[PDB]
């Protein structure tokens, strides 16, 4: 459960990272479209570990 | 208004576009495109007002009964999908007066030439006002059409908002 | 088109508010864990609210 | 939008190209200032179809009020250049 | 005319004489300081310290105290085998009903 | 409560004795300090209110209103800096003096422990309010708006004066702490049917109640920027606040005397909300919206349930920080084009990119978008009224649909679309305007993190 | 060290042992090791550092306890110094009894999730307690209105007692 | 109808209109010493006869 | 518009950074309190019934 | 077979089928000339001060002032308490209120009686 | 600046009032 909890929440927070960085202007322009796309990808992998623990 | 000569032409162009929708294919469309044109030639030469109007009036009744419920509309024509898609980037040119000097020093050439256009507009204004006063009838303009410039050193009256309009694809 | 979606979604949300009110009054909770445990028998009103929201 | 930019030269070539394929105009006696009524002998009905051919070539309608007022390939070229904002 | 009335004065654009204007005052020295107090007291002092003060308020309406109190009672009530909660708030031995 | 009365008085000596180019800087600086110190009133306990002396007390109902009242004085000074630039120095000082006087009476209205002191100060916030509208308005209709505002309030307040005095003679006192422990049930008789109206009518004209509401479209429209913000944020809640206290001595008669007033409010929401869709004046549209939201407040208080009183407080505080923002946003347009018509200046999202974001947040809160405090307040009322009667969901739901139509419609008509061609003076937004909207929306969103401090005493 | 186990009961744990039946590796087993090494281990080291700091400066916060006082039934009419004592105390019981019900609702909600699909039968004990404390709460703190006071609550009790003792006469005198 | 006409018609407009009419009757006098004093006689006869203020 | 955001961020963080820094230091080095039974014959002060160090400062200094 | 096109307030009659648009005389033509006369007289008054380079402000639009002045501040002075206004006011104004009063009086009274007899299910209702 | 004469007002009765109003709204006496 220790890992199941952490990896389910990190999926949600990771998706809010691009918004938080952009709000306070802690990012680099001209790369945001590739930034947000990359965040989704890493959010897709992180969501798998909870899913696999569910299937098993 | 629309003269009877103009009405048929509009009824012809509009009768082809709708006819194009039903046929879709080029082969089928061209086949009935010629047939439609014949029906206009078989009575075009007649010069009787009563007979001419009746056919035009009767043709419209056929046209309404046969119009395609979903006629083809060009992407950027009234009612089309791309119509007014780019109205949210057409910024009026006068917005450049409110720029900060910091963001005007980044474009020294554009703002150097803009002064040239701005200086021209002031010089050509009083002349345009005078030209319209004399040619305007006592009552006032009776049609919607401006006269052209009538001497060297002049620009056509009321030119600033037809020349400096935003481009159709600002960005 | 943008306003039309809001208008139709809001009409459905009447059912959503209806279901919350009924659960709070007749079960004293909003959590799904407690609704399931108490398993109401007379549930034509709250479920029709969800059906309206789903539409 | 990731499309070739129209040019004054390019538009002129395509206006003449469509006309040169029209089986009612002699190709050799067609020029850039060829009036379709007197200099070529075409009535008002033909001019209606010519406009439809041009807009299909470019994919943007010309209004009825302005379409009837174009009776010269140069006018067609200028009108298209004004709608698309071509300056060279 | 019907009276000697002044013409309506045209609107004054504050960005002309002071392109770096903050909109407060027409005197550049005054304008900057007016912005600073609005931004300093408004945001730094009220909306940062104020948020901290509300966040760290001592137990508000003793909501927390009722939590510890209930846990004590539930422990005591179940330990001694008494009902968790009575159906009478006031002991029905100090009440004298009519008749 | 003397730590907030004397400083509020000392603004007037500060204002007059300051330099001639620092009246706005000094007045705005020390008003924010008073607002900062207002946080000390959140020392509430769960059982006993906070009682400073025989004259003043502060329970959980007045703490949210005191803080809101003291937080607007700094903002109303910012909003008035522009259209008073071409004004004589002395009149500018008098204008600030009127605003400070209004704050002083209000901080005492919400704290007075005696109902007679409440009435004297509840009525003393008519002189400064009437003077600001009529002297510093802009339209000829301002003079006729001051008349409607004055006589609607007094036509109902005078009967109230005859009820409080009568209650003291027949009970013994009007101290609100005593009335809790000395109240007696109100017998159902023709004499008391008029005591009830006397105690309630004075507060149902300031909410306002549907039918008795024609002074709001005139007062909040013809008033200057400072007057409108306080009018629709702090002066409408006097009636709601007064009812929350006066209904302590009106049971059980409140059960059957509230029918004609619930029905007016429940059908008053739909009527006034429908009138918003078809308004040509932007300021007027925001003025009718207030009537629609306050109708939920009136119904909440009458049905007398814990969930209504909690939401009733939230709806009052949340509405204050929304209506004030909408007026300030509507006035920013009015200080550029000089015409209140809504359709004149369209397509402003292509010329003022940042100002089109404040509209959205203000509009999103108006239509009760969760989880803002507007929704928590409106949600709770929609729960309490359902228990009162199941069918109330039909009327409450329709209001939510219509409230989304006119809030977004206002956004679309002014912001989206094609800009106006002959409007060529849309200057970039100043820092002052941007700071004014931020101080409205940032507090209105942080409360969503800790809403308990706006839920009233029942919490 | 942590929350009392008696207020918030938890049934004993029953963890099945691993029973692999394939030669393929178990990704969960490896990912658990990586989690326990790159995530869990660093966290513990920082917490132990933070945990040791609190040991240097230790102090206490105490639980406020209210000496009980006479209730409204022992207060003469219009004696505010006594009604005030009895009303404030009655309010603190309103707040506590609300929390008593809440603790039960956590127990009921916890059991349903833990029991999975077998929640109808295996959570009957929790559900039965819920039906009782709710009945008791509704008897003493319901329909009193927004202006709830000790006096109204006493009136409600004196009204229910009259019905309870009245209805019994007709039924008991068979 | 219900906001600019009738809710204006019943309470505000008609109440104000009545005051204007009454103010005309009280203030549309002719400034005669003869007509004022003739009224004082009516008041005394009414007081002594109709209401019996003399007792 | 950009300049306004810079000022808002600067001033929000003008006191935000010390408050974020100050809060963390208190928790790490001073930490919360511990719950204890009231010693026999002892009357704790009114600021000795709350947990967090910051809240106990408000109780002692202001309320 | 061309069935007649019957219009309505939500389906305007097409300009291509309107009989008046095919029977045209000199007198009818004269009106179109003068409708375009005003349509062109106002255009220049607008375009003389629209194109001016020494202008920074709004162009007052009396056509808009009249529209909004008529919508708000010129209704009461033109109101006669006739029968149409009277009946509609009562039906629209007081009519709905009477309907909802009895819809809630009946429901609450019915819901009151059930609780009086103790035959209303309120097992878990402790939030009101 | 809008003067009193250039605003809407009471319902016309005489043909001169109709003709005068048609000028106020910029129309023709035949269409107004
Ligand atoms: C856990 C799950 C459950 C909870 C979920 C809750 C969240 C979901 C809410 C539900 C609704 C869904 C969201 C609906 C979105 C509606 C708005 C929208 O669509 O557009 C986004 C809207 C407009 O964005 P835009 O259209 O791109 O315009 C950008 C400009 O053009 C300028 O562009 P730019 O590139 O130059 O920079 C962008 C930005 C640049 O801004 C800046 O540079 C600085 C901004 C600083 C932000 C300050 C934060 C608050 C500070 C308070 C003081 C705290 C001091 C404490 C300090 C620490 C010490 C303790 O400009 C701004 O727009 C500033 C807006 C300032 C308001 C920001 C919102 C403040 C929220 C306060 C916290 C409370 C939130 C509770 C939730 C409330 C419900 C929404 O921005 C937002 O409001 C986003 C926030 C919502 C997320
Ligand atoms: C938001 C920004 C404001 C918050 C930021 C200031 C607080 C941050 C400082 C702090 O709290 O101390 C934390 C912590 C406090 O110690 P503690 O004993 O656990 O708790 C202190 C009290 O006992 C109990 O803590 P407490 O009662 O004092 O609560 C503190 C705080 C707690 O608040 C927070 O925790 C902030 C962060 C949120 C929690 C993050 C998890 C969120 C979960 C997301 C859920 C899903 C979302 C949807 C997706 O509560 C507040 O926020 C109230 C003050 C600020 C209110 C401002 C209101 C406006 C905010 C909006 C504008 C921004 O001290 C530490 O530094 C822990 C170690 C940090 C490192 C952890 C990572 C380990 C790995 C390190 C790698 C290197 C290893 C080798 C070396
Ligand atoms: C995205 C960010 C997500 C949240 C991040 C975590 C922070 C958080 O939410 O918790 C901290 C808290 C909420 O969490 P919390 O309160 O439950 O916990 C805090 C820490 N402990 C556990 C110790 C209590 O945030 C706040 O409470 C801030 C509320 C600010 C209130 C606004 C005050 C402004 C007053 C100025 C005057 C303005 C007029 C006001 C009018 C109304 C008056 C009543
Ligand atoms: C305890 C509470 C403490 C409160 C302290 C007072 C609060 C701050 C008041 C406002 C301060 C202020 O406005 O100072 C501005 C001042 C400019 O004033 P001055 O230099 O005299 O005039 C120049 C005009 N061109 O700026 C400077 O001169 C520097
Ligand atoms: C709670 C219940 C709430 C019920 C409230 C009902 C509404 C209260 C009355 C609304 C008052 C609005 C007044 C607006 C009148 C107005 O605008 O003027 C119209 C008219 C002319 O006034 P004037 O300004 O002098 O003329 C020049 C105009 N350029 O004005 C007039 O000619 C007369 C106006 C003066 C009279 C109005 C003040 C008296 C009304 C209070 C009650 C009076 C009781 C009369 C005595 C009892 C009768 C026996
Ligand atoms: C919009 C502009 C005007 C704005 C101002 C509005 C003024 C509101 C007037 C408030 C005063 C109304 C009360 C007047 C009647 C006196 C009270 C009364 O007689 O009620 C007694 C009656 C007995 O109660 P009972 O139903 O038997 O329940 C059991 C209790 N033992 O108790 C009852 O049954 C209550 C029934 C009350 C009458 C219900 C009538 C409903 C009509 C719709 C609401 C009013 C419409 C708006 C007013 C018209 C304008
Ligand atoms: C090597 C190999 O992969 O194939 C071996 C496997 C037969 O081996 P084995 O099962 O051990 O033989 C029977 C032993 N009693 O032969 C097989 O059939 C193996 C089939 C492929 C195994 C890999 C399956 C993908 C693993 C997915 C894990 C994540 C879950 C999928 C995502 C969830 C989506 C909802
Ligand atoms: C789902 C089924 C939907 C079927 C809808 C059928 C009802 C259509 C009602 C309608 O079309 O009314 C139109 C009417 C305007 O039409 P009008 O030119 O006045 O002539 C009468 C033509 N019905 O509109 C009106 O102004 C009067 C409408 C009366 C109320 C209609 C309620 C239906
Ligand atoms: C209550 C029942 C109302 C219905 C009965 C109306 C009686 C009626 O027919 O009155 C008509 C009367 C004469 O009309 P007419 O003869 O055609 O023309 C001459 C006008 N001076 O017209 C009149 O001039 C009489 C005066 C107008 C009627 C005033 C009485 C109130 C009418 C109902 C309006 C109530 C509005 C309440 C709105 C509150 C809810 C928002
Ligand atoms: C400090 C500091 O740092 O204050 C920061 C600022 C000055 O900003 P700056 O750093 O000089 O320039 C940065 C700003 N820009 C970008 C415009 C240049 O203070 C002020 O304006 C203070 C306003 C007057 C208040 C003085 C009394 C303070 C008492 C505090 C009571 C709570
Ligand atoms: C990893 C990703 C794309 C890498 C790639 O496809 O080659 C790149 C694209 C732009 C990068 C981001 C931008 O550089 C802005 C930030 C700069 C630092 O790298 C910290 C995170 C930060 C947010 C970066 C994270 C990440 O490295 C990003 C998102
Ligand atoms: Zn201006």
């Amino acid at each position: 459960m220790n890992m199941f909890s952490s990896l389910s929440l990190v999926t949600l927070l990771l998706l809010t990272m691009p918004i938080m960085m952009m709000s306070f202007n802690t990012y680099k322009p001209s790369n945001y479209p590739l930034y947000v796309k990359t965040a989704i990808s890493y959010a897709f992998i992180t969501s798998m570990i909870p899913t696999m623990m569910f299937i098993h | 208004y629309l003269t009877h000569q103009q009405k048929v032409l509009r009824l012809y162009k509009r009768a082809l576009r709708h006819l194009e929708s039903w046929c879709i294919h080029r082969d089928k469309y061209r086949y009935f495109a010629c047939l439609l044109r014949a029906r206009f030639d078989e009575h075009k030469n007649e010069k009787d007002m009563v007979k001419a109007t009746q056919l035009l009036r009767e043709a419209e009744e056929e046209f309404w009964h046969g119009q395609h419920p979903q006629p083809y509309i060009f992407p950027e024509s009234p009612g089309g999908t791309s119509y007014e898609r780019y109205e949210c980037y057409k910024v009026p040119e006068w917005c450049l007066d409110d720029w900060h000097p910091s963001e005007k020093a980044m474009y020294p050439d554009y703002f150097a030439k803009r002064e040239q256009w701005k200086k021209l507009r002031r010089e050509s204004w009083e002349r345009e006002v005078k030209q319209l006063q004399e040619e305007t009838p006592v009552g006032g303009p009776r049609t919607e059409a401006l006269p052209p410039a009538r001497k060297q050193g002049d620009l056509p009256p009321l030119w600033w908002h037809i020349v400096t309009r935003p481009r159709e694809r600002p960005m | 088109a943008a306003l039309q979606a809001i208008l139709y979604n809001r009409i459905g949300d009447i059912g959503f508010i209806l279901a919350m009110a009924w659960f709070l009054t007749n079960l004293n909770t909003w959590d799904l864990q407690q609704i399931f445990m108490l398993n109401p028998s007379d549930s034509n009103m709250p479920l029709i609210g969800l059906a309206l929201a789903a539409t | 939008s990731d499309a070739p930019p129209l040019t004054l030269e390019g538009i002129k070539d395509r206006v003449l190209y469509v006309l040169k394929l029209y089986d009612k105009i002699d190709p050799e006696k067609l020029s850039v200032n060829s009036h379709f009524m007197k200099d070529l002998g075409l009535d008002s009905l033909d001019q209606v179809e010519i406009i439809m051919a041009m807009e299909d070539e470019f994919g943007f309608e010309i209004p009825d009020i302005d379409a009837e007022k174009l009776m010269c390939p140069q006018e067609i070229v200028d009108y298209i250049a004004d709608k698309k904002d071509v300056y060279e | 005319l019907r009276w000697q009335e002044d013409p309506e004065p045209e609107d004054e654009n504050l960005y002309e004489k002071n392109p770096d204007s903050h909109g407060y005052d027409k005197d550049p020295a005054v304008d900057i300081w007016n912005m600073r107090v609005v931004f300093f007291f408004g945001f730094s002092i009220v909306l940062v310290l104020g948020s901290t003060f509300v966040a760290y308020l001592p137990d508000y309406r003793m909501q927390e105290w009722a939590r510890r109190e209930a846990e004590r009672l539930v422990k005591y009530r179940e330990a001694h085998g008494l009902p968790i909660m009575e159906s009478n708030c006031f002991d029905p031995s100090k009440i004298q009903l009519p008749e | 409560m003397l730590k907030y009365i004397i400083p509020t008085i000392m603004l007037m000596p500060l204002t007059w004795l300051s330099k001639n180019n620092m009246i706005w800087v000094n007045s705005t600086a020390h008003s924010l300090l008073i607002s900062f110190t207002s946080l000390l009133l959140m020392n509430q306990f769960g059982d006993n209110s906070l009682n400073f002396s025989l004259l003043f007390f502060s329970d959980s109902l007045s703490t949210p209103l005191l803080i809101l009242t003291m937080w607007l004085l700094p903002l109303m000074l910012m909003a008035s800096q522009h259209h008073l630039s071409k004004e004589n120095l002395t009149r500018k000082k008098l204008f600030i003096t009127m605003l400070i006087s209004l704050q002083l009476f209000l901080i005492m209205t919400f704290t007075a422990m005696e109902l007679i002191l409440f009435y004297i100060l509840f009525e003393a916030t008519l002189v400064p309010t009437l003077i600001i509208i009529t002297r510093w308005g802009n339209q000829t209709e301002r003079l006729n708006a001051g008349l409607y505002f004055l006589f609607y309030t007094l036509a109902g307040s005078l009967p109230l004066l005859v009820a409080l005095i009568y209650i003291q003679n027949t009970v013994g006192s009007l101290n609100f702490l005593m009335l809790q422990y000395w109240v007696q049930p109100v017998h159902n008789s023709w004499s008391n049917v008029f005591m009830w109206l006397a105690c309630m009518m004075a507060f149902m004209v300031k909410m306002p109640l549907y039918g008795l509401h024609l002074w709001l479209p005139k007062a909040h429209v013809e008033a200057p920027i400072a007057g409108s913000m306080v009018l629709a944020a702090v002066l409408l809640k006097l009636g709601g606040y007064g009812m929350l206290r006066i209904t302590l001595i009106l049971n059980p008669m409140t059960d059957f005397m509230a029918y004609p007033f619930i029905m007016l409010s429940l059908w008053g929401m739909i009527m006034t909300s429908s009138i918003c869709l078809r308004q040509t004046d932007l300021k007027s549209l925001i003025a009718y919206s207030s009537v629609s939201h306050m109708a939920l407040v009136i119904v909440a208080i009458l049905i007398q349930t814990p969930w209504s009183y909690m939401g009733a407080t939230a709806l009052m505080i949340a509405h204050g920080l929304t209506s004030s923002m909408l007026f300030c946003l509507a006035n920013s347009n009015y200080e550029r084009i000089h015409s209140r018509t809504m359709i004149l200046a369209r397509g402003l999202q292509t010329l003022l990119p940042l100002m089109a974001t404040w509209w959205l947040l203000a509009s999103l809160t108006n239509l009760a978008l969760p989880p803002t405090i507007n929704l928590i307040g409106e949600l709770f009322v929609v729960m309490s009224t359902f228990s009162w009667s199941n069918i109330t969901i039909i009327l409450m739901g329709v209001n939510m649909v219509i409230t989304a139509l006119y809030s977004l419609y206002m956004l679309i008509m002014t912001q989206r679309g094609k800009y106006t061609y002959h409007i060529n003076n849309i200057s970039p937004s100043f820092t002052r305007e941007n700071a004014l909207m931020s101080l409205h929306i940032l507090p209105l969103l942080l409360l969503t993190l800790n809403p308990k401090i706006i839920l009233g005493p029942l919490y | 060290d942590s929350w009392d186990k008696d207020v918030y009961p938890e049934p004993p744990r029953r963890t099945p042992a691993p029973s692999p039946q394939t030669s393929l590796p178990n990704p969960i087993t490896y990912l658990t090791k990586a989690f326990d090494l790159l995530v869990d281990r660093p966290v513990t080291l920082v917490r132990e550092f933070i945990e040791r700091q609190h040991a240097k400066n230790k102090y206490y916060y105490y639980h406020r306890e209210f000496r009980r006082v006479p209730d409204i039934t022992e207060c003469q009419e219009k004696d505010v110094l006594c009604m005030f004592e009895a009303e404030m105390q009655w309010r603190r019981d309103y707040k506590v009894d609300q929390e008593i019900v809440n603790i039960i609702q956590e127990r009921l909600k916890a059991c349903q999730q833990r029991e999975g699909e077998s929640h109808r039968q295996n959570c009957a004990k929790e559900l039965e307690q819920f039906t009782q404390v709710v009945k008791a709460y509704q008897d003493r703190y319901h329909d009193l209105g927004a202006h709830y006071s000790a006096r109204k609550c006493l009136a409600k009790q004196k009204q229910r007692m009259l019905a309870e003792r009245k209805a019994a006469k007709e039924a008991a005198a068979a | 109808l219900l906001d600019l006409i009738w809710l204006e018609a019943i309470l505000p407009k008609t109440i104000s209109l009545a005051q204007m009419k009454a103010s005309t009757l009280v203030t549309n006098q002719k400034g005669l010493i003869k007509l004022y004093f003739l009224s004082f006689l009516i008041t005394i006869l009414i007081s002594m006869i109709l209401f019996n203020f003399h007792e | 518009d950009k300049r306004f955001l810079k000022l808002l961020r600067f001033y929000i963080l003008l006191t935000g950074i010390p408050v974020a820094i100050g809060i963390t230091l208190i928790n790490v080095f001073i930490g919360e309190a511990e719950l204890a039974e009231i010693p026999e014959g002892y009357v704790p002060e009114h600021w000795e019934y709350f947990k967090h160090p910051i809240s106990r400062w408000i109780a002692r200094t202001f309320f | 077979s061309f069935p007649k096109y019957e219009a309505s307030r939500l389906s305007s009659l097409p300009t291509t089928l309107d009989p008046a648009e095919y029977d045209i005389s000199s007198e009818t033509r004269k009106a179109q000339a003068e409708r375009l006369a005003i349509r062109s007289r106002l255009k220049r008054e607008y375009q003389l001060q629209y194109y001016d380079p020494s202008r920074r402000g709004v162009i007052e639009d009396p056509a808009l002032v009249r529209w909004t002045y008529a919508r708000s501040a010129n209704i009461y002075p033109n109101f006669r308490p006739n029968t149409k206004t009277s009946l509609l006011g009562a039906l629209f104004g007081i009519g709905p209120l009477v309907f909802w009063y009895y819809v809630f009086k009946t429901d609450r009274d019915r819901k009151e009686k059930l609780i009086q007899e103790g035959k209303l299910d309120r097992t878990f209702n402790i939030s009101y | 600046h809008i003067t009193k004469d250039m605003l809407p007002g009471p319902y016309p009765k005489t043909p001169e009032e109709r003709a005068a109003a048609a000028k106020k709204y910029n129309m023709r006496v035949e269409d107004y």
